[PDB]
RNA sequence: AAAUUUAAUAUAACUAUUAAUAGAAGGUUACUAAUAAAUUAAUAAUUAAUUUUAAAACCUAAAGGUAAACCUUUAUAUUAAUAAUGUUAUGAAUAAUUAUUAAUAAUAAUAAACUAAGUGAACUGAAACAUCU
RNA sequence: AUCAGGAAAAUUAAUGUAUACCGUAAUGUAGACCGACUCAGGUAUGUAAGUAGAGAAUAUGAAGGUGAAUUAGAUAAU
């Protein structure tokens, strides 16, 4: 479904000589089926690799022995300054190692974590139980 | 007054606060989400200290020119596309999960701490990892590591071990 | 006769402890007492009523003519000796009360009498009275070493 | 020439009426218990 | 005329566009007699003076610290080609205390191993 | 010796000197903060050597004077704090009044 | 636009009250909107929460 | 062989009855106030059940105040012990700062109806009214 | 003079100081407050050019401000 919409010059497009241009309408997927000269109608979605699309992908079955594969993603070349590179970002910079001396510093705890927080409650002591009882 | 009186320095640390030296990033300038990706909580479980705070402070640094600049969209131009506002919620969303591991990582150092406190357990710990060691450098190595690990009176105790395993070998 | 203004009082029961969001600075001095401080006629908390209140009732003339009155129990202050304690106990005394007292042979046995009737008849204040005495006839009696 | 009875000043009107006036004093505290029951958006001044 | 093009007399505001709306609303700092300081969140460094002034106490001024050593290659984002790490944790928690024993038996044992030095993974860690 | 204004300026110089902090750092250390700041354009009243932001409302001066010479190395030698009026709006007219931000 | 509106979240209760209308009275909203939007700009499917 | 209608069902109405089961956060504005697992069953991802776990600013009679969403205390606290450091007076003594270890307190937002108890009108009815109501 | 006139928080010596927070527009004898209205009402304090004069009376008005959400004509009776 593709309507004739008059545009603005704003969003014209490298050509358009009218005012006049045709645009696509979205669809919702239950007006439009799978092919493969194939029309699919039901998915079971049962099965689930990972394609490394880099996540776990689900099998789409039609009869679920007949697989239709997922499309190929399209390959995108990074090369912003924001991204970090993959090795860098993957690399193993901390291990356990000690158990007296802490990872982080005192002074940095109240950073990352709140001191006078009113969900502490803690205690429920065998002394404190005493003292409250008569 | 006129701005040839001027040298306006090349190296100016307000320019930190631009991409480069630009009023606004372009559309086509712009990091898009299809390859940006916020960093990972798992993966960040393995980053040290030094690296993370460090990290932190360049998603900081990133968020401010973002910031003024999604500011200026908003204000000025009155725009709605967002990208940047967008940008900034994944950076947060990124700092959020470093200060997560940065204090899990804290509660199991604690978790550790009082485990080893518990007196019957850790002796029994301590017992296995001697039978696993049990090469010759290699053992020298581990027991050395052993030793840092440990490193007044957990010292002396360390000490005591030390020389408890010299005399067992 | 009943007990209903004391039997009736009722205090929220105690969560035992094997923390709370606000626990008291202080550490609970006296036993609880059963019944609870009376929000009724707090008069009747400073001191030794026998379980008698302020009665509500109606005035009636010769043409019957209602009109509320109250009715209080003769109160008396009355400084009176305790045998345990060693010292003259000044309390507000119902004249009944004292009688009572009189009868027993000693503000200490009045205090000390087992009955439930008698318990529900002291006040907080009576209760503390009667831990006192308790507690120190106790002591009296049992030493640390034996 | 009546009709100008409201004098405003913020210190007179926060104090009078005010959340922590109300906060303080019991009948305060019933009166903001009525308002939130019936769900007034404004608890006082 | 206030605005040249409202000739006639409607109903319209010297300014704004109502005169009445709800009073009971959070008073800022703009508000209030001279003597009403609000104060937003900004000041409990130092001590007041007996006499008016303020002494400091750096004892409790915010600073913030950088690390030194700055790790630029570290940046907001990451490439969209990694895929995102899943560890697994079935020796009851990532803050179990055995977990992290057995972690710290491994270094003794070994000594800084990288785990993920394999760019090319879905899950991973025990 | 002498008085109180002089001495820190001379304090303030053997700072630059030293190509360190020009103000007493204070002892207490935030090592992760959430704050971020809005760099504005310049007025007619400001000159080249004024730049200007917008801040947390709970930034003190001597915090902001903190975080640029950690975050940015730039050193602010004069700091001064406007907050502003937030002014009443309201979208339909049948929905209710509100202030809009108090913004430093 | 000139607001400062984005730096801050003022009016929450009242935004959580017009974020959230009642889904009955959506429709009404809802038309209202797209009168108020260009031909090229509107399209005729229904939202999704 | 797909569509159309009819009746029923939602996270998406309230009201009355009947039956079953159980007895529970609001606001304010911002340096926005996030999650992480495991085990078991179903079939590596999975959904469910059973669990442990992180965060969570400020205000909502009673850390102590105030003009609710602010201020003031000062758990980036004090004391002790030590360790590196600079100064002074005589290897030993005194004070200052940083860093580890130990000790020492922390936060009344909490319903409504129902129940029991204390006090307890009057209008009204009596074709007036006071006993009575 | 009679009317008899507030309350409450010390010195020296040694050692120190990097100076927090908030108010700051304009309106304020008013179109910007209280009066249902851009309402001849109500609304606190200081300076209030000279000339003149007993004065902050009264006249003028240097400077500053203002000439307005009704105009244009006509001016019967009233
Ligand atoms: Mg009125
Ligand atoms: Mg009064
Ligand atoms: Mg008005
Ligand atoms: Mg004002
Ligand atoms: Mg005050
Ligand atoms: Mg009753
Ligand atoms: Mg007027």
């Amino acid at each position: 479904p593709t309507k004739t919409v008059p545009v603005p010059k704003q969003f014209w497009l490298e050509g358009q000589t009218s005012h006049m241009i045709t645009i696509p309408v979205s669809i919702l997927g239950k007006d439009l089926r799978l092919v493969a000269t194939v029309a699919v109608r039901d998915v079971s979605f049962n099965g689930s690799y990972y394609d490394a699309y880099k996540k776990v992908m689900p099998y789409r079955c039609v009869q679920p022995d007949l697989i239709i594969p997922w499309p190929k993603p399209d390959p995108i070349d990074v090369q912003t300054n924001l991204a970090t590179d993959p090795v860098i970002a993957r690399e193993q910079t901390f291990w356990v190692d000690s158990v007296v001396r802490n990872p982080i510093p005192k002074k940095a705890i109240p950073s990352i974590r709140n001191p006078h927080s009113k969900y502490k409650r803690g205690t429920l002591t065998a002394k404190d139980i005493a003292k409250l009882v008569a | 007054p006129t701005t040839s009186n001027l040298r306006c320095p090349d190296d100016h640390p307000l320019w930190q606060f631009f991409s480069n030296k630009k009023f606004i990033r372009s559309a086509d300038d712009l990091p898009p989400s299809s390859h940006i990706r916020p960093w990972s909580i798992p993966e960040l479980r393995h980053k040290s200290f030094n690296d993370l705070h460090s990290l932190w402070y360049n998603c900081l640094r990133e968020q401010n020119v973002l910031a003024r600049e999604n500011h200026l969209l908003k204000n000025i131009v009155g725009s709605t596309h967002d990208e940047f506002s967008e940008l900034s919620n994944s950076i947060r969303t990124t700092m959020w999960q470093i200060r997560h591991v940065l204090n899990e990582r804290e509660l199991a150092y604690s978790a550790s701490r009082e485990f080893l406190q518990d007196e019957s357990e850790r002796k029994k710990f301590l017992d296995t990892l001697a039978n696993d060691y049990f090469d010759d450098e290699v053992a020298s190595m581990l027991t050395r590591f052993q030793l840092a690990i440990f490193g007044d009176i957990n010292f002396i105790d360390g000490i005591k071990f030390l020389a408890n395993l010299k005399l067992q070998r | 006769r009943q007990w209903r203004l004391i039997e009736t009082r009722k205090i929220a029961k105690q969560p035992n402890y094997q923390k709370p969001l606000h626990m008291p600075k202080e550490r609970k001095k006296f036993p609880d007492y059963k019944y609870g401080e009376s929000n009724i006629f707090k008069q009747s908390n400073k001191g030794l009523y026998g379980g008698s209140f302020v009665q509500f009732g109606n005035n009636i003339s010769e043409s019957k003519a209602k009109t509320r009155k109250k009715w209080l129990p003769n109160v008396v202050k009355k400084g009176l000796w305790s045998e345990t304690l060693n010292r003259k106990i000044s309390i507000k005394m119902t004249a009944k009360v004292l009688k009572t007292i009189s009868k027993e042979g000693g503000i200490d046995n009045y205090l000390t009498k087992e009955k439930s009737a008698r318990i529900k008849e002291l006040g907080p204040t009576g209760w503390k009275l009667r831990y006192r005495v308790l507690k120190r006839k106790d002591e009296i009696e049992n030493p640390p070493h034996k | 020439s009546r009709g100008n009875t409201y004098q405003p000043s913020t210190l007179k009107r926060k104090r009078t009426f005010g959340f922590l006036a109300r906060a303080k004093s019991k009948q305060g505290s019933k009166i903001l218990k009525r308002r939130k029951l019936k769900g007034r958006w404004f608890l006082s001044h | 005329l206030t605005r040249p093009w409202k000739k006639y007399r409607d109903g319209e505001l010297f300014y704004g566009l109502s005169k009445v709306g709800n009073k009971r609303v959070p008073l800022t700092t703009k508000q209030g007699n001279k003597t009403m300081y609000k104060g937003t969140r900004a000041s409990g460094i130092g001590r007041h003076t007996k006499f008016g002034g303020y002494v400091i106490n750096w004892k409790k001024v915010r600073t913030y610290v950088t690390p030194d050593m700055v790790n630029f290659e570290l940046k907001p984002y990451v490439n969209a080609n990694v895929p995102p790490l899943k560890h697994e944790f079935k020796g009851g928690g990532p803050l179990d205390p055995r977990l992290q024993l057995l972690k710290i038996k491994e270094y003794i044992v070994n000594g800084r191993v990288q785990s993920e030095g394999a760019t090319d993974s879905c899950y991973k860690e025990r | 010796d002498i008085n109180v204004s002089e001495k820190i300026y001379k304090w303030t110089k053997a700072g630059i000197e030293q190509g360190k902090e020009h103000f007493k750092v204070g002892g207490n250390k935030v090592y992760f903060p959430k704050a971020r700041i809005i760099l504005l354009r310049p007025n007619a009243k400001h000159t080249p050597y004024q730049a200007k932001f917008i801040v947390p409302k709970s930034f003190n001066k001597l915090d902001l004077r903190d975080y640029l010479y950690h975050i940015y190395g730039l050193r602010a030698m004069n700091i001064t704090t406007q907050l502003l009026h937030g002014k009443f709006n309201r979208m339909n007219l049948q929905t209710t009044r509100f202030r809009e931000p108090q913004i430093k | 636009s000139g607001s400062y509106q984005h730096l801050s979240n003022v009016g929450s209760r009242v935004m959580k009250r017009l974020g959230n209308r009642p889904k009955n009275f959506l429709p009404h909203s809802e038309k209202f909107i797209k009168k108020s939007t260009p031909e090229f700009m509107k399209s005729d499917l229904k939202e999704v929460d």
